[PDB]
RNA sequence: CAGUCGCGUAAGCGGGGCAUAGGAUCACAAGAUACAAAAAGGAAAGAUCUUGGAUUUUUGGAAAAGCUACGCUAGGGAUAA
RNA sequence: UAGAUGUGCAUAGUUAAACCGAUCAUUAAAAUAAUGAAUAGUGUCUAAAGUUAGACCCGAAGCCUGGUGA
RNA sequence: AUGUAUUAAGGAGAGUAUAACUUAAUUUAUGUUUAUGAUAGAGGUUAUCAACAUAUGAACUCUUAGAGAAAUUACUUAAUAAACGAAGUGAAUUGAAAUAUCUUAUUAACUUCAGGAAAAGAAAUCAAACGAGAUUCUAUGAUUAGUGUGAACGAAAAUAGAGCAGCCUAUUAAAAUAAGUAAAAUGGCUUUAAAGCUGUUUGAAUAUUGUGGG
């Protein structure tokens, strides 16, 4: 069918409460490795900071006298200092400080993120939920931590611990390779209680999401709108001339 | 205005330049018809080519 | 295992890497393919040299010049013309004018000097329009005309047809009057439009103007002619006659 | 092939010589061409075609004398003591 | 919300060049008389390359300028 | 190495609690918070078992008064490096497979002058019949136009980004609108023949009611 179905769920109780429909070329490609490479690849090129930097012959401090007669000593004849051959003479093709990004078409680099993301959506690794992605934290924690009865030791030491007893029983959590949350915005709670727990996961904000980030956990929460949101941005191998984006079989029941 | 005691013609209080962005910042606040009489007046321009031509 | 450490580029992509100078077993060992002691082993050749035996082009010289000074039409042919309005991409019924033929694709992404019809496919041209060009073949007027549509040929210039495309220019197949009985009217115009807009230009040149003064390009300037009149600004029609 | 001339009854022959021994470009000069003309009308200087002046004779085309036993450097040792 | 903006290459060939144009150029007028030229591009990566930069590496005698020393 | 921010004179000699710095070489006081901080004790040499913020005493000699063999003399509340900037003068190696024009190169260097920056700057500018609207910095435009026998050299318009600011009543005190000037001949510079710089000899005009430059 053109049209694939994306489940939303609450994610506290991860329960179905709507349907939505997208496009077979949003959630449905096929799982293309050669492309799939080359954006991962040319992501790592542009975070690359490429500042290491040698001296040349035409660099390396001293005086460009010769060192020895051209002939009369019977050693090997020398010119100035800094050549390579000399102890401190500088490296002829060092590294130097120069730009490693590469270039991907838009339409390449679209391509590659929605098929990351039809390879989570095909295994079962994307999981949707609705809007307001939040750890659901105790309110009498929340209120005391608010209030500063509590200590940072305390405070931190709580949230390790509920954070890890929380994602076991998911089955979320290290012991599963891990989740990555992706929210539109910032949102304390979460950004905050997978800091201190790391190991049962990670929290992004939906510009701070690369096609390798996807590709890097067990499994993928992402918001409705977040969604939405993100294959509405990598459409434009499509949008030339619309497809299924986001349009709702089941309503949620209020 | 050529001075009278001098016989000397002063340059204008605003040039050629100065002259054309006032006519192009008084016209997009709707404030040309207050200006003086100028060359660079955008009326001016276009009733000099359709009364002479080329 | 994991999708990350399972991707790669196909095969048909990844190409022998030749490192120089790195060993005999390589093939690129001692000499690293320059040969033995020649002026190719040691510096550089200057690459206009062929030994010292004059080029042909100073035995023979430069043949002519290059007109620095031509248009730089962006061609467009009738056969492709049919095409952008049987896929509805071309308005027939409204004039097509060059905003509408830049914006449109048929003609490229390329502002050049101006747009010229030509008659490519002009058998199985059978569409009424009402087309505005810079130029136009004398296969591609009578085509249009056949189909019972309307052409005209305005001047144009690179910078007046990228405010057409901006809209800060307003269309017009009509060239400005000149008298003292129009400023009352054109000036009229002017302050009703609310906003700045710049003026098409005119030919200035007795070339440029001469090209749109004939009745065989359908030069805007044409109505200015009498039956008799010649476009030349220069020569005149004789008469015939024994006299 | 087109153009238009000579000779020949005609067929036809004629794009120099029975054959084999006379160098370009650039610059410069004389004709034609009507291509472009740096705001515009002209022009200048350019472009195409034809042609001219060359021990351009180191004739694929530098305006050009020697000495060093005080010699220097990079090389080869085409044998040079 | 709506509209505009930001190099480039290709889409048409032809000639010295324009006019011209699926036709164009020489034919001093033109004309299938002759001869030539016509149809998928564009971006990216991997690799090998031409050009300009020290440019695969090491090595002269010398030349110029500013200083030093009786 | 790059980026951001801040700042706009540097060195040496000798002495001294050898983490502590100037013959006072570990000065003297304030305010706040002090484990819920900040990022109910012992301890003045068995020391400085307190951080932040704001004040504060002292700070020698030379460079650096004059002289001289700098850190001395003799006097006295004597005192300012380099790089960067503008102008002047101005090469050679190198390339052209030699070499004179050319290139290297409005370069290196030197000389003077000036500031925390300097220089430049609100059109006698560019454009082309439509219009743009000071200067500076970056890229594209551009192995382009063009120049040159060649080798090579090489713009501008425009576009994008960084900044944005206009004025003469200049926010620091200036014009009664500019004459040996514009320009011409000639010798050079720059350069495409224009514009621009210049020694010598000469030498104009007075505003769109069309005077003057391009
Ligand atoms: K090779
Ligand atoms: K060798
Ligand atoms: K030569
Ligand atoms: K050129
Ligand atoms: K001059
Ligand atoms: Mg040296
Ligand atoms: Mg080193
Ligand atoms: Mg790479
Ligand atoms: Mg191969
Ligand atoms: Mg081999
Ligand atoms: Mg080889
Ligand atoms: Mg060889
Ligand atoms: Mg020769
Ligand atoms: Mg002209
Ligand atoms: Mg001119
Ligand atoms: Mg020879
Ligand atoms: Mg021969
Ligand atoms: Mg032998
Ligand atoms: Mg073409
Ligand atoms: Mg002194
Ligand atoms: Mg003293
Ligand atoms: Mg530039
Ligand atoms: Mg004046
Ligand atoms: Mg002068
Ligand atoms: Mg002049
Ligand atoms: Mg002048």
């Amino acid at each position: 069918i053109t049209n694939v179905p994306v489940t939303v769920y609450s994610f506290p109780e991860l329960e179905p409460r709507s349907l939505e429909s997208y496009s077979a070329r949003h959630l449905h490609l096929p799982l293309r490795r050669d492309i799939l490479h080359l954006a991962v690849i040319y992501e790592g090129d542009s975070t690359r900071r490429g500042m290491a930097s040698t001296k040349t012959r035409y660099e390396v401090h001293g005086s460009h006298k010769k060192m020895s007669p051209q002939k009369g000593t019977g050693n090997a004849r020398r010119g100035t200092r800094q050549s390579p051959l000399m102890k401190g003479g500088g490296k002829t093709f060092g590294p130097k400080p120069r730009d490693f990004s590469t270039k991907l078409n838009k339409k390449v680099y679209d391509l590659a993120w929605r098929t990351a993301l039809s390879y989570r959506y095909k295994r079962g690794e994307l999981i949707v939920t609705e809007d307001g992605l939040d750890l659901p934290l105790p309110n009498d924690f929340l209120w005391l931590a608010g209030g500063g009865k509590l200590s940072r030791e305390l405070e931190d030491g709580y949230v390790r611990k509920w954070v890890h007893e929380f994602m076991t029983s998911l089955n979320w959590g290290k012991e599963a390779g891990r989740t990555t949350f992706i929210t539109g915005d910032k949102r304390p709670n979460l950004f905050t209680g997978f800091e201190l727990a790391g190991a049962e996961g990670r929290a992004l904000e939906l510009w701070d999401v690369d096609v390798k980030d996807l590709l890097e956990t067990g499994r993928i929460v992402i918001e409705r709108s977040a969604l939405k949101e993100m294959i509405e941005d990598h459409q434009s191998d499509l949008v030339t001339r619309g497809p299924n984006l986001g349009e709702v079989l089941v309503r949620a029941p209020r | 205005t050529k001075h009278p005691i001098t016989g000397k013609w002063h340059n204008p209080k605003y040039s050629l330049r100065r002259q054309a962005e006032l006519v192009k910042l008084a016209q997009e606040h709707g404030v040309e018809e207050l200006l003086p009489f100028t060359r660079k007046l955008n009326e001016e321009k276009l009733r000099k080519r359709v009364e002479l031509g080329l | 295992a994991s999708i990350l450490a399972s991707l790669s580029d196909n095969r048909g992509a990844y190409h022998k890497r030749i490192r120089k100078g790195r060993g005999p077993s390589s093939g690129y060992g001692k000499t690293a393919g320059r040969g033995t002691k020649g002026q190719k082993a040691h510096g550089h050749v200057k690459p206009w040299f062929q030994g010292g035996q004059t080029p042909l082009i100073v035995s023979h010289g430069r043949k002519g010049f290059v007109n620095q000074f031509a248009a730089d039409m962006s061609e467009l042919n009738l056969e492709k013309l049919q095409e952008w309005i049987e896929a509805g991409r071309i308005d027939p019924t409204k004039p097509i004018t060059p905003k509408e033929i830049i914006k449109s694709g048929i003609i490229g992404s390329s502002i050049k000097d101006g747009i010229k019809l030509l008659g490519r496919g002009k058998e199985s041209f059978k569409i009424p329009v009402t087309i505005t060009v810079s130029r136009a073949s004398a296969s591609a007027i009578e085509a249009i005309e056949a189909a019972g549509g309307k052409i005209v040929t305005r001047f144009y210039t690179k910078e007046s047809l990228k405010r057409l495309v901006e809209g800060k220019s307003l269309h017009t197949d009509k060239p400005l009057p000149v008298g003292k009985e129009h400023v009352e009217e054109i000036l009229a115009q002017a302050r009703s439009l609310k906003k700045k807009y710049y003026r098409l230009p005119d030919p200035t040149s007795r070339w440029d103007i001469e090209y749109y003064r004939d009745p065989a390009h359908r030069g805007y300037l044409s109505h200015q002619l009498a039956p008799g009149e010649s476009p030349s600004l220069y020569f005149k029609v004789p008469t015939g006659g024994e006299k």
